[PDB]
């Protein structure tokens, strides 16, 4: 059955002109745009077992001393955690006469390589903004497990990180999320082990010798893609993402999005204080609905904004507070419901 | 012919009885690899047959592993056995229009048969006289 | 025979390789649509004297 | 579309009524076409149809000018009613095997519809979307 | 073919009529065939009714 | 986080029952692998368990590869089927002291258990919240 | 429990030897002559896809002018024919640690190449002559299965395969048949396909590791052989078949291959072509019952060449004379 695992005689005679020659412009239709891993920082662990956090989960609270009264002391409690690196890999199978008759190898080479490096890109940016190891004990820890809970009432203060997520009350399988990261060397960044290198690796491993279980020996040819990274979220003081955003609504006006983004920024515990780059990822939904929302023409009973000719079209919507707004393809506008902590 | 293994329908399969292909080829993407330009394919019968009368030769295309539910892309007709030889083409030279999402052959046979193969499958360039 | 064109219609599923552990290869599943031309011609005599 | 007239079955045929293709081709000797180099034919339906139940547009071939000896090299089948839609491509993508002197259209309708064209013959390349 | 709309002033011809009648005419010929092939409809869009 | 196929005890295997684990462990000579620098070990829970009572988790080893004789180096208690959702742990993130021959994973259970999975195995790097 | 499937040690022990090191004559011991290999010619697959052919099939028709009368425009109608190809590969295998032991690599290795040279050879002479796409569609169809039928009384104009086979006439599970072909550009050639080069290609894949079910990996030493190659008969009237040749009546004084060989010169076509080499194709039965005493050889350097009417005759050993029935398009 199959006819899906290698590249089949079906596929070179589609990747090609009416000529006979393979085809150098290939119209790709499902690249996508994610440049979190562009403006990420990352940098080696270089250390032991892992990343190590050190977060405070104790103060030596003073006391009221009488006079001829013996203060007890007190010390500070700390707490420690550690983030762990990842890794995949994706290889290319060929036989080596499908690229003799198709007269051009270095051609169909760049063809797969450039379709895997895509591929690879989209994987990666799928697992960082959703890396669930919760149940798959690969795929380190990414965005969404973390915060994958919000707590409606009591968020006063980062007790937890279910203090950092905005209920906005969507139901269904339309719900997405927006992620407001800043890296930074002590907010978060990106790792990879020591010994490795940073981004994606390709190696060409030449012709092979592929050998069967009974007795075959055709020969291919593989290329080799590795790229491995991993996460370390320090703070939940630096990451807030809105849950429950219904595409049912955010298309009408239901739901204002500059309300839940400021609400979301001051939930931002650590902007008061410069700790590195900002950041505000979109799924290209939020930021049609934002642009929606910032230059109004017959808008839905709101929109205090007030136009101008030459100014009732709409402009951009770059950055949100100062905050760039990089719009990420990664999110998905299907995320299931992030319950509401009891 | 320099026709090969992957996508293959069926390699010298009997079908003396009424069954089916065994090698479903399956695509998770509904390409409808026709389009543009060209791919052969044969179900050229490759082994004489002996006793059978029809031997409708569907290539049905269906979306799931089983054909629950099955769509028709070239029939061959209830082709009597005395064209059943070897070389006897059964569909059209191309590919079809039309492979939804999985794609297996059906051989339907008037009565069972004590001779019969075939060869159905994707052929690189065509074979002629 | 007409300008072709190469849409590209499926891409990997890249898996994280616990080591020691194979990979099995996947493919580009790319797909194609052609094109063709039409012309258009006009003529006048306009009876040269 | 690059069609052209002296090879063209029929130029904007009504269908309407059981009736043949206006213009039947001659290849001057039965030689074959089908074989070798893909030659792309689109006998496809141009305007919509009527209440007539189907349409049966075959390609019919014999070796005299007058069709006596009727022999199908593909066949459009049953069409439904539904399907009669403009754009539809009634008949093989390519030009099947076994041309012989002369070639028509037959064109079989169950009923009788009050609307119905069809543009059929040999184009330069088959144009895709 | 040549690109975009061509134009070919023929010059003088015959033009011999179907009972023996001559005169001479001058024709212009106007010719253009185009297709416009959109390789990938993510680059268009498009709004109706 | 990094894991591998040797050093691996279970890969979401099924507990549908009183099991036991899948990849026992060799070691050539028999040394003790928990003296020196720390050696991890993940023992999450995957595909929350739905019907069990009590997930008993000894971490038996032997000196024979038929685990004939097993010394008990860890265990986890009666854990509730409430509670061992996704990532949860269930003994010591580390290998203890004691390891004879060869090491696997026991996984009694006070009943039938209608889902549940594990990841026993070391890692190359734990993975804290 | 056996000691055939790679090469061991018996056999570098009875191949390389000499009170020394690999020798560099091994005698081809099965080494069936085809002389067919040779005098084809091969032309590289232009095309891409299956070798294509344009032929001629209608003429157009002069007229003659009479005191300034129109002459209509002539059509000329064209066949056009595609001739698909094949592909055989090989595969050798020595531990290198038995290549390194002998004292010669490249000689050890040279004869084994030579060795799979003269099997490539043998099995494409057997599918040139008797190769079937209808029942081997990995196979590029040979000379036979494009002639397995003939007309009862031949056409005024060759214009069909069957009309240039002659029925010889016979029957049982001895007869043979006799090939008369003109190998040219026009007429007939081998084809390697793009990219793949012309002929055998031996290919050295250095030193490598091998495998089994429990690891045990140890080094082999892998010559690759491929051999790709397509025909086609181009003006098919230059290949004419006289089958069902019975041997039986052919050793005894039944049938006499002259008369034959007069009949098929009658129907082959005229050697007009410029460069093209022609032979005929039978097998060894066939030049023995030649014992029939003017056709006479010809001046070529004093070679063993029968050379029937300025035809060399070519006798190749692939040619097997147990065929089946060849059947009448009646």
């Amino acid at each position: 059955t199959l006819g899906n695992t290698y590249l089949t005689l079906a596929d070179v005679q589609k990747q090609k002109d009416g000529k006979g020659n393979v085809t150098s412009e290939i119209i790709e239709m499902l690249a996508e745009t994610n440049p979190i891993l562009e403006d990420m920082v990352v940098m080696e662990c270089n250390d032991g077992t892992g990343h190590l956090t050190t977060i405070r989960t104790g103060l030596p609270q003073a006391t009221w001393r009488r006079l001829y009264e013996g203060v007890q002391p007190a010390k500070s409690t700390t707490r420690q955690i550690k983030d762990s690196t990842g890794t995949l890999e994706a290889w290319s199978e060929v036989d080596e006469k499908l690229v003799k008759l198709s007269k051009d190898k270095q051609q169909l080479m760049l063809n797969e390589a450039a379709a895997f490096l895509e591929g690879m890109n989209q994987t990666m940016a799928s697992t960082l903004f959703y890396g669930n190891t919760a149940t798959d004990a690969v795929k380190f820890m990414g965005l969404a497990p973390r915060f994958n809970a919000y707590r409606a009432a009591r968020n006063l203060k980062p007790v937890d990180t279910a203090d950092q997520v905005i209920d906005a009350g969507g139901t269904g399988s339309d719900l997405t999320s927006i992620w407001m990261v800043v890296w930074g060397d002590r907010t978060a960044h990106g790792l990879y082990p020591e010994g490795t290198s940073a981004g994606l690796q390709r190696e060409y491993l030449g012709a092979e010798t592929k050998e069967l279980g009974d007795g075959g020996v055709y020969r291919v040819v593989r290329e080799k893609f590795e790229w491995d990274l991993g996460l370390t979220v320090r703070d939940f003081r630096y990451v807030v993402r809105i849950a429950n955003i219904d595409v049912s609504d955010l298309q009408a006006g239901t739901i204002d999005i500059y309300a839940l983004l400021r609400k979301a920024y001051y939930r931002l515990e650590n902007r008061v204080i410069t700790g590195g780059r900002a950041a505000l990822y979109c799924n290209a939904d939020v930021t049609e609905a934002m642009d929606a929302a910032a230059t109004p023409t017959s808008s839905t009973t709101a929109s205090y904004v007030r136009l101008t000719p030459m100014q009732v079209d709409g402009k951009e919507v770059m950055m949100y507070r100062g905050i760039p707004v990089r719009e990420c393809d990664a999110i998905l506008s299907t995320e299931t419901a992030v319950p509401s902590v009891a | 012919m320099i026709m090969d293994k992957e996508n293959t329908f069926s390699y010298k399969q009997a079908i003396t009885g009424t069954a089916v292909s065994t090698n479903v080829i399956d695509l998770g993407v509904s390409r409808d690899i026709g389009k543009g330009v060209p791919v052969p394919i044969i179900i050229q019968v490759v082994e004489d047959f002996a006793d059978a009368t029809s031997l409708t030769a569907t290539l049905q295309t269906s979306e799931t592993e089983n054909f629950s539910s099955a769509t028709t892309l070239a029939t061959s007709g209830a082709v009597p056995v005395a064209d059943l030889t070897a070389g006897k083409q059964l569909a059209v030279q191309y590919m079809p229009l039309g492979t939804q999402r999985y794609l297996r052959v059906n051989y339907t046979v008037s009565g069972t048969a004590t001779a019969g193969a075939v060869t159905a499958g994707v052929v690189m360039s065509h074979q002629q006289n």
